[PDB]
């Protein structure tokens, strides 16, 4: 036989680096089989409504979240927009979503990678299907601005054209070591809870004929309302992997929260879950490329995802 | 006031139906920037044409062992029109010019080389496709690159029944136009471009006037070219 | 621009020598001859065309547009288009940002000179086109912009200054007498400064300087540009003071050379 | 990826043209038989020409008209190529030579010509209008992509029916198909593209300075014929004796009168095609009214 | 359920198929093994170029996700190590979505999986096993598990699922679950009732897929 | 001869020695012999040869196959040949000709049609063909027309002598045919009208897959040529 | 001599040998370029008025190394194609070890002096430096004029007054250097012939004379005057009227230098 | 953009001394990283740098390295694209005279500067010195040879970067500002240079 140091075997064959670790009972990321990465969160840090008094007039971010789980750093910022409505239960048609732009910062520079694009769509689709954001929560309660007394303009909001808010998300990822969708989703969930929608108004003609030669909605620089998401439908992400133990390096193990090149490259049986605390599961992804996904792994992955969701929502009050 | 085509037969600039615009060409306008160069002044149009090559390609991958590579790049400057802040249409102009001079320039006799054509439109005013053709024909001849014959460009609009030779911007927006690329003095068409509706029966008359006007443009170009050559050999004598 | 290391080492020794021996016998403050043409684009309020001695050519077009200066913060806009260079390429973006700072409605240029009514002023669109370039063209562009803005003529106003839109005379036109700035580029070769650095001179220079000039005084922006990447080295502070004094001394000669209309 | 043609094949097909023979048994002036299939939905149309297969899908959504043209609806055409029509095509390069030219022909033949009545798409003059979209899917390529797309788009626009809408001032209520029946689109004319492929049986010197022109012209070339041609001409006509557009960009220089005889040649075909399209539409409509009586 | 399909309909690809489940309709082309690009080359095994085109408009990231999920099903189905340093072009053109594209895509995914499988069958590419995909939805107030749901049923569905299983031994053994894409609100007890009934209807589909494949390929060969 | 699908149970028992042909795969991990192609599984009698006849149009180079290629490039010691469009190129050595010497190189130019036999077809290497007999009709195919055909039709035309296509064609004209197992069939006659009539008949007969229709198709095609 | 343009008929006589810049259909022979008709023996040809330098066997050229390949260099000569410089065609200071470290002699961007040994079928030149007069250039500066101004002559490396030597490449690539001892041997040890180091004793007087010769060569080219050894020294002596070498860059000065040479040769 | 989710097109956007903290080696994909967080009485700024390299360029005869510096607006899109590339150009000019490029031939070094926080209790002038601080730290963590510790300071629009204890200048930048300020500006900028350089060296040791 011939053995190589750990530093080369990771490069020589990431498949063996995992199997050698699993034969010893450990994982390449030095965590236990069902151990997650520890997360630390900073909320509303990049928001223009961060300081309750001194509101940043230049900033346009409505909500933010900085997330660190292991070596990976994920930073999310929520921006806004208003569209004019031109149109006439728990069913999907009455629910909206947000539009993310994921930038996974690596040594390359250029166009959007398939990873960046798929995560962006996966985020948008799951916020919709989990019924987190209802369309009613984005309708603009618009006011009116009139010139009071003589000079100063006063804005009066109610306690006719119609508008609706549009939410955009930019998610940057630093120090990517493994699958990063779960970090992006969980980071976006914390950010969405800190979102504050600015108030809108209009002042008290294009088609009319004009002599030679001779309107839109405006946001409030201070006043803001909270984004009314259905908190019961907020879910949290966790990923799992099913590995078959090689006899030389029949039997399977379940791995929680995949990280490092060794795990990501070689594990082809994955389980992705979005689970709402106390509530039901919002998303389940089974991919049986590797070992046979038996009901026992499914039942165990569902069990670990519940305690992971309970941990993530509770840990940060 | 002005009219498009008055009852007396006068157009906006005062031309009759078979009158060209003021045509002025120049050769060897940028010797310290290209092998062959040409400055086109057809009416209000102002076009710089730069021919670089035949030369060694930059990437050995993009190189043909059997013939030269011909590339055309048309840059329409921001100040050519009444400024707009705003593509797929410029791409059509480029590949069309390439396909034209592919069959005219003897690319087979310049193998493993690359002929880059660099165009800058300084001022635009109708019939720019024909003026682009004239700029390339002169600039390639100035570069000493072998070609079978001249290619002359011309545009003709149809006002009711009367073809209006050499159209300007307002005439193009008023009536349908045909753009011709005529090989030398023949009736062979390198480029035929009917950009909008024309009655099938009135189209042959438009083509006839265009071919005739193009032949005049060819002689005007040839005249200017022989003048430059005769002035060059007389100065050196 | 490719050079053999035997070429570079011979050039650098000649330039950094005391006194500097430039490859054309030029003095450290002497400029290369240029040809200038003005008023050739009738569709524009002003035009200029400059041809450097090395073959570099640049065309500038000045165009106007009446705007409400209460909503138009910047009343002067430069668009640089360098031939054979992406519009998002670093050199284009850098020169565009730099030139916009050189003009900028309230710094180098006199904003009040563009005013028409109490509500409306002229916005000037300075469009730059570099047909050919062999070195950093910021100085060549600046000279061409300078010549264009001087030959610029604008329509004469009729309506009153106090405020409908303004009304202009059909025939008569007024000249634009704004004071346009000048951007000079310098080469730092050893302990010597060189005005108007040539291509080969810049290939061996240790550092470079971009110095602006307006109304007879040194103005901003001022940058330390790297004219290459192989032989870039730090320079002593006295060299920075020496280059600035060089511009303040010989730029008036450049102005009266350009101003000869 | 390139399509390699053997020297024996290039000689045989060209020598067969000199003997007035086409591999698929057609004559030089014979346009392929156009087969038009309609789906269940309005705007689903599938065109077949021998082996060439295209599919078009007409769709519309409510949008706002441009401020410059406030009385006008919107209309756009999409013709992105995919490797399904053959491995010779790269996935969605909308900048390739043939891709750019062919796209501009369909745009000039259907969009620029105003075959669709963009005034009828306007709902209310200031905002709210219809934004129609014509998406073309090249399924199988045996040549004649331009001619097949032009027929597919027009057959789709005519077969398509937009949903009926009722406006209450600023309120635009888009009625579903189950509430009120949809209204068809307004077609001002039916343009048809006929593409001529030229073959030079001699040298380039006999084409620039030759007395007797010997260039061979065939209508609607197959893939093998298209790959061997020395020139191409796409002419567009309608039954109103209008030349909608002509495109002969570069290639083998052609005698002007020869190109003119091509335009008159194509008018005989575009009459057969226009009447054929209208007939298959009438037959399709009669089928739906027969099932409306059974329902 | 009841599905209709064809095989070998395109002339300029190595394999082709058309698959219709209710109103969803996908045509699929397969070309391989062919010379790969330099960027795509894999030394040990076969590389896959999977493309999905929408029924309307241009391709968006929505189809990029369908391409990713389709790769997850097809990759373990192809015996990739038989074609080292080669390429396979699986191209899916969705013709009629059969669902409100704004909210749902599971019918298109399930149809692309079957169409891609059939086109790989028509192309003669080495396959380890068989495959069938079904879309499933759980309807709002009735809480019933509707296999192969209609476009109207999906509008009032509280959860939507795509199930694609790997079949061996005459389509009676379930080798693995190639993809289970569940979206919406559901619990553990609902999920396993879904997987049970889903495997039953999946087993009905391979049996129907085996029948359609045999009816198309048997007349092509000699006995 | 039974119909088999991929992943089905393989009928043959391991106790019998078997030589594996196309369609059957031996798992490197599980060592189980299982099918990977869908078609008819043929098994011999007495040393038993088993294979699956499956439909395909993309050729894969295998040894002892007769193929028609086209020269697309000349290298230092070999020719770059293409047996099918978009497929990987094939190498044809200069020494792979009858009476080959280091003094006389072959006279083939780019674009010539070559009829050859596959000698080395390594899955991880560039395939190779030869123009000399392995046991001692190859060479350049001058002029003529090449026909695209599916691989099952090409194998049936070369090995099954009961295939009526070659008989009904000889009954109409005198023709020279070269059959390639990569889907390319080369035909050449004295007159162009006959070669085209053979192209059209082979094209239509390839589309029907019905052997009993070859005679009627040939009769109408040569009648249309007249 | 007749001036013709593309497409023009040059002769209807078919009993002619078709030369360059021509093409024909049956008896009619046309011109492919705008140039002058040349009738030599039986070879009718058109000499183009413009075009890059076309190399001929025996030309003394100055070139820049463009790329380093397999066992050859591609040199920028100023023509349509790169010229090749085979490893066997250079005097190395053969071993198979040197075939790998080719960049130890000539690297990309190096300037050299060579002779056109032959031409390929496409027209590109094969170079060789199998002599003492050919090799890498140093101890000076490069400058180029159009190839049409360099008249092919018996010799192309001339020693000028002031201890400066010029290399007038037929392709128009000129090299000015300090007159080396080897250059003095040209009237009727060196182990490192590819050294990238310059002779570290180049005085300022020698450096200033290189500039003056550079400017007068540029001035002669600016007037489109043919560059010869007799004209370079005549312009160099005439330019002494101007004290500073810098004055020679202005247009009026350059046109004066060229005019004073032409009018002086009219008297002579 | 087809490669993004930009929502509806009809939607329009919404219209309404210095304490330092340095860390290195916290990013796993790059060769060297650094974090600079600066809190002043009037502005707080945080930014992260990442240095990838040297990475060999395919078929590169370059005798030395090729530095690339991309200044990204990581989340906070406060600064215009024109000015970011101008600062990137300025930054590349500095470090092209500090990195011992001769030691890394045929290769290339790519530097990324992500802005992560910027609130002022244009402004791009005062941002440059903290990028220089971060790039020098990140290049040292990546094991790239530096001729000196490159640092800079800012004063009234003037930005000066020093080496060799302020004896020589590696970069100079001046926007707006007053006249004849040079002498006083070089003094105030050298003070920040020494302060940042001491903290930078103290960071790499401890
Ligand atoms: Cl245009
Ligand atoms: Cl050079
Ligand atoms: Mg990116």
């Amino acid at each position: 036989p011939i053995t190589f140091p750990p530093e080369v075997l990771a490069r020589i064959s990431p498949e063996l680096s995992l199997q050698r670790h699993l034969s010893l009972g450990i994982r390449p990321c030095l965590r236990k089989y069902e151990e997650f990465r520890d997360v630390a969160i900073e909320n509303n840090t990049l928001s223009r409504y961060a300081d309750a008094g001194n509101i940043d007039t230049k900033n346009n971010i409505l909500g933010s979240n900085v997330l660190k789980s292991g070596k990976t750093i994920v930073i999310t910022s929520i921006t806004g927009g208003i569209i004019e409505e031109t149109s006439a239960e728990d069913i999907i048609a009455n629910y909206a979503s947000v539009y993310p732009v994921v930038e996974v910062e690596r040594g390359r520079v250029g166009a959007c990678t398939d990873e960046e694009m798929t995560i962006s769509q996966k985020l948008h689709d799951s916020i919709l299907h989990s019924r987190i954001l209802p369309k009613k929560a984005l309708k603009v309660k618009a006011g009116v601005r009139s010139a009071n007394e003589d000079g100063t303009f006063s804005v009066l909001y109610p306690d006719k054209r119609k508008w609706s808010y549009v939410l955009y998300a930019k998610i940057v990822v630093l120090s990517r070591t493994g699958p990063v969708f779960d970090l992006c989703w969980n980071s976006l969930m914390y950010a969405l809870q800190s979102v504050k929608l600015p108030r809108a108004f209009i002042d008290e003609l294009r088609m009319t004929i004009r002599t030679r030669g001779r309107y839109e909605i405006i946001c409030d620089q201070t006043k803001s309302v909270p984004l009314m998401i259905n908190a019961k439908n907020i879910a949290f992400a966790s990923n799992y992997g099913i590995v078959e133990l090689d006899p030389e390096c029949l039997n399977t193990v379940l791995i929680a929260d995949l990280d490092t090149e060794a795990e990501e490259t070689s594990i082809h049986s994955t389980i992705s879950i979005l689970a709402a605390p106390s509530g039901n599961y919002k998303q389940l992804t089974l991919m049986g490329g590797g070992a046979k996904i038996t009901p026992e792994m499914i039942k165990r992955s569902l069990l670990l995802s519940r305690v992971r969701a309970d941990d993530l929502s509770t840990r940060f009050n | 006031r002005l009219e498009i085509y008055s009852p007396e037969g006068l157009r906006l600039d005062g031309r009759r139906w078979n009158e060209l615009r003021r045509f002025e060409s120049s050769i060897n306008t940028h010797p310290h920037a290209a092998d062959g160069s040409s400055y086109m002044e057809q009416g209000n149009n102002k076009i710089i044409t730069l021919v670089k090559g035949p030369k060694e390609p930059r990437l050995k991958s993009q190189m043909d062992t059997s013939k030269a590579l011909l590339n055309v790049s048309v840059n329409i400057t921001k100040f050519s029109k009444e400024r707009s802040k705003s593509e797929r249409r410029v791409l059509e102009i480029q590949t069309s010019l390439v396909r034209m001079f592919e069959k005219n320039v003897m690319l087979n006799i310049y193998p493993r080389t690359v002929i880059d054509i660099e165009i800058h439109v300084l001022e635009q005013d109708g019939g720019i496709m024909g003026s682009l053709i004239n700029g390339i024909t002169l600039a390639l001849i100035d570069a000493g690159i072998s070609m079978f014959d001249y290619i002359s460009g011309i545009s003709v609009g149809l006002y009711d029944t009367t073809p209006l030779l050499d159209t300007n911007s307002l005439e193009e927006n008023a009536m349908s136009t045909v753009t011709l690329g005529v090989v030398g003095k023949s009736e062979k068409l390198s480029l035929l471009l009917v950009e909008d509706k024309i009655p099938l029966d009135r189209l042959e008359n438009v083509l006839a006037i265009g071919i005739a006007g193009a032949h005049r443009v060819r002689d005007l170009m040839d005249e200017e070219l022989r003048k430059h050559a005769q002035k060059r050999v007389s100065n050196a004598s | 621009m490719s050079l053999s290391v035997a070429e570079k080492s011979y050039l650098y020794d000649s330039l950094a020598s005391t006194p500097s021996i430039r490859p054309d016998g030029r003095l450290p403050h002497q400029f290369r001859p240029i040809e200038i043409f003005t008023d050739f684009l009738p569709s524009s309020n002003g035009s200029s065309r400059i041809i450097a001695s090395d073959g570099s050519e640049c065309i500038v077009s000045i165009k106007s547009k009446v705007v409400d200066h209460h909503v138009e913060n910047e009343l002067l806009q430069v668009d640089v288009d360098i031939a054979g260079q992406r519009d998002d390429a670093l050199v284009v973006e850098t020169i565009t940002s730099l030139l916009n700072k050189v003009l900028k409605s309230g710094s180098g240029v006199d904003s009040s000179k563009l005013q028409l009514t109490k509500k409306y002023s002229f916005k000037i669109f300075v469009d730059v086109l570099v047909i050919s370039s062999h070195s950093h063209p910021i100085s060549l562009i600046s000279f061409a912009i300078y010549s264009a803005l001087n030959s610029t003529y604008l329509p004469k106003l009729i309506s009153a200054f106090d405020d409908e839109l303004p009304t202009f005379h059909d025939y008569d036109m007024v000249k634009l007498d704004i004071n346009p700035p000048l951007v000079f580029i310098l080469a730092v070769v050893g302990n010597n400064m060189l005005l108007d650095p040539a291509a080969n001179e810049s290939e061996v220079a240790n550092n470079g300087l971009i110095i602006s000039w307006s109304n007879g005084k040194i103005t901003s922006p001022i940058r330390s540009v790297a004219l290459n990447d192989s032989n870039v080295k730090s320079f002593k502070p006295h060299l920075l003071k020496q280059g600035l004094a060089m511009v303040e001394k010989y730029a008036p000669d450049v102005v009266r050379s350009l101003e000869n209309l | 990826k390139d399509i390699e043609i053997s020297a024996s094949e290039s000689k045989f097909i060209l020598e067969a043209l000199r003997q007035n023979y086409r591999l698929d048994g057609r004559s030089f002036d014979q346009f392929r038989d156009v087969e038009i299939t309609f789906g269940k939905e309005f705007g689903d149309v599938s065109v077949k020409m021998g082996n060439t297969k295209v599919h078009c899908r007409i769709s519309c959504q409510i949008a706002q008209p441009y401020e410059d043209r406030p009385f006008e609806g919107l209309f756009v055409i999409s013709t992105e190529i995919s490797p399904m029509a053959g491995s010779q095509f790269e996935n969605g390069n909308i900048t390739g030579e043939d891709e750019v030219l062919c796209s501009r022909i369909i745009e000039k033949s259907v969009r620029r010509s105003g075959a669709l009545d963009v005034e009828g798409l306007c709902i209310v003059a200031g905002s709210k209008c219809w934004a129609v979209r014509a998406d073309v899917h090249f399924l199988d390529c045996d040549g004649g992509f331009i001619d097949a797309s032009c027929i597919a788009v027009m057959a789709g626009l005519m077969h398509f029916k937009k949903p009926d809408i009722t406006v209450h001032g600023e309120q635009i209520i888009v009625h579903p198909v189950n509430e009120r029946e949809p209204v068809p689109l307004g077609i001002l004319h039916i343009p048809i593209c006929v593409t001529f492929s030229f073959f030079n049986p001699q040298d380039t010197e006999e084409n620039i300075k030759g007395e007797t022109n010997s260039e061979i012209s065939i209508i609607d070339a197959t893939l093998k014929e298209e790959l061997l041609r020395d020139g191409v001409l796409t002419v567009t006509l309608n039954k109103n004796r209008e030349v909608v557009q002509v495109s002969k960009a570069g290639g083998l220089p052609m005698d002007a009168l020869t190109l003119m005889k091509c335009c008159h040649e194509a008018y005989s075909i575009i009459e057969k095609i226009t009447d054929q399209i209208l007939q298959l539409l009438k037959e399709d409509s009669e089928k739906r009214n027969k099932y409306a009586a059974m329902l | 359920m009841s599905v209709q399909a064809e095989i070998g309909i395109l002339d300029h690809v190595d394999g082709s198929s058309e698959f219709v489940s209710q109103d969803t309709k996908v045509i699929c082309s397969v070309t391989g093994p062919i010379e790969p690009k330099a960027r795509q080359e894999l030394p040990t095994q076969l590389a896959l170029e999977i493309i999905v085109r929408p029924a309307k408009g241009v391709a968006t990231t929505r189809e990029k996700v369908l391409e990713d999920k389709l790769r997850a099903v097809l990759t373990p189905l192809i015996t990739r190590h038989c074609y080292p340093r080669q390429l396979c072009q699986i191209t899916c053109q969705i013709l009629e979505s059969g669902e409100d594209e704004a909210e749902f895509s599971l019918r298109e995914l399930s149809c692309c999986i079957n169409a891609a499988f059939l086109a790989l069958v028509d192309a003669g590419i080495a396959l380890n096993s068989m495959c069938a995909s079904i879309p499933i939805a759980i309807i709002k107030d009735t809480s019933d598990i509707i296999v192969d749901p209609t476009a109207e049923q999906l509008k009032i569905s509280l959860s939507v699922h795509t199930l694609a299983l790997e079949f061996v031994n005459g389509g009676k053994v379930v080798k693995n679950v190639l993809l289970l894409d569940s979206n919406g609100d559901f619990n553990e007890d609902q999920l396993f009732s879904l997987l049970e009934l889903g495997e039953q209807k999946c087993q009905e589909l391979v049996t129907n897929i085996r029948r359609i494949i045999q009816d198309n390929i048997s007349p092509r060969l000699v006995v | 001869s039974t119909f088999i699908f991929p992943g089905d149970s393989f009928p043959v028992d391991p106790t019998t020695p078997v030589k594996l042909g196309p369609g059957i795969y031996c798992d490197p991990n599980t060592q189980e012999i299982r099918p990977v192609n869908t078609g008819v599984l043929h098994v011999s009698a007495k040393v038993q040869t088993a294979y699956i006849d499956y439909s395909s149009k993309r050729y894969i180079p295998s040894v002892n196959d007769f193929v028609i290629g086209v020269i697309i490039g000349t290298f230092s010691d070999s020719y770059k040949v293409s047996l099918q469009n978009f497929s990987s190129s094939v190498s044809l050595s200069y020494m792979a000709f009858p009476n080959a010497s280091k003094k006389n190189r072959p006279t083939l130019q780019v674009g010539d049609l070559v009829y050859a036999r596959v000698c080395t077809a390594e899955k991880e290497l560039e395939a190779e063909i030869e123009c000399f007999d392995s046991t001692t009709g190859f060479g350049i195919l001058e002029d003529g027309m090449i026909i695209d055909v599916n691989l099952n039709f090409a194998r049936q035309l070369l090995f099954n002598n009961d295939f009526p296509l070659l008989k009904v064609l000889a009954a109409h004209t005198k023709f020279e045919v070269a059959i390639g197992l990569n889907g390319k069939i080369w035909v050449k006659c004295e007159e162009l009208s006959n070669t085209l009539a053979c192209y059209r008949t082979i094209m239509e007969c390839c589309q029907k897959n019905d052997t009993a229709a070859f005679k009627d198709i040939a009769k109408r095609q040569f009648k249309e040529i007249l | 001599s007749q001036i013709v343009t593309p497409g023009e008929l040059v002769t209807d006589d078919p009993i002619w040998m078709r030369g360059h810049g021509t093409y024909f259909l049956d008896n009619m022979t046309y011109s492919s370029v705008a140039g002058t008709v040349s009738r030599v023996n039986r070879l009718l040809s058109v000499i183009p008025l413009k075009g890059r330098y076309a190399p001929e066997t025996g030309d003394h050229v100055v070139g820049r190394i463009a790329e380093v390949g397999n066992k050859r260099w591609k040199v920028d000569i100023g023509g349509k194609q790169h010229a090749v410089l085979m490893l066997g065609s250079v005097n190395l200071p053969k071993s198979e070890s040197d075939e790998l470290q080719m960049r130890s002699f000539l690297k990309e961007g190096d300037l050299l002096n060579a002779e056109v040994q032959s031409l390929f079928q496409d027209g590109s030149a094969s170079l060789h430096t199998r002599s003492l007069k050919y090799g890498k250039l140093r101890n000076g500066m490069f400058c180029q004029v159009p190839s049409s101004l360099i008249v092919r002559a018996k010799n192309h490396t001339h020693n000028l007054p002031g201890n400066i030597t010029v290399v007038l490449g037929v392709n128009g690539y000129i090299w000015l250097r300090k007159t080396s001892q080897m250059d003095l041997a040209r009237d009727t040890s060196s182990w490192q012939i590819y050294s990238d180091e310059n002779d570290p004793s180049i005085s300022n007087n020698i450096r200033q004379a290189i500039c003056r010769y550079a400017n007068v060569i540029k001035a002669l080219a600016f007037c489109e005057i043919g560059i010869t050894q007799q004209r370079i020294v005549s312009a160099y002596e005439a330019s002494m009227v101007y004290s500073n070498v810098g004055e020679l860059i202005e247009k009026n000065v350059m046109e004066s230098i060229g005019s004073d040479i032409l009018t002086a040769e009219k008297m002579r | 953009d087809r490669r993004r989710l930009l929502g509806p097109a009809a939607a329009k956007p919404m219209a309404f001394e210095q304490e330092l903290s340095l860390h290195t080696g916290f990013i796993e994909n790059c060769n060297g990283s650094a974090l600079v967080e600066a809190r002043s009485l009037g502005h707080q700024t945080s930014l992260i740098t990442a240095v990838y390299g040297p990475r060999s360029i395919r078929g590169s005869f370059t005798s030395q390295g090729t530095i690339s510096i991309q200044l990204k607006n990581g989340l906070l899109e406060k600064y215009n694209t024109n000015e970011l590339k101008e600062v990137s150009s300025f930054l590349m000019g500095i470090f092209n005279s500090v990195v011992n490029l001769s030691r890394y031939p045929k290769s290339g070094i790519d530097i990324f500067v992500y802005l992560t926080y910027d609130k002022d209790l244009s402004q791009i002038s005062s941002l440059i010195p903290h990028c220089i601080t971060s790039i020098t730290l990140a290049l040292a963590d990546a094991g790239i040879e530096l001729v000196d510790m490159a640092g800079a300071g800012e004063a009234n629009g003037t930005v000066v970067s020093f080496i060799k204890n302020g004896e020589e200048i590696v970069g100079f930048w001046k926007d707006d500002g007053d006249d004849e300020d040079l002498l006083e500006c070089l003094d105030r900028c050298k003070e920040q240079y020494n302060r940042y350089r001491d903290l930078m060296i103290s960071c790499l040791m401890n």
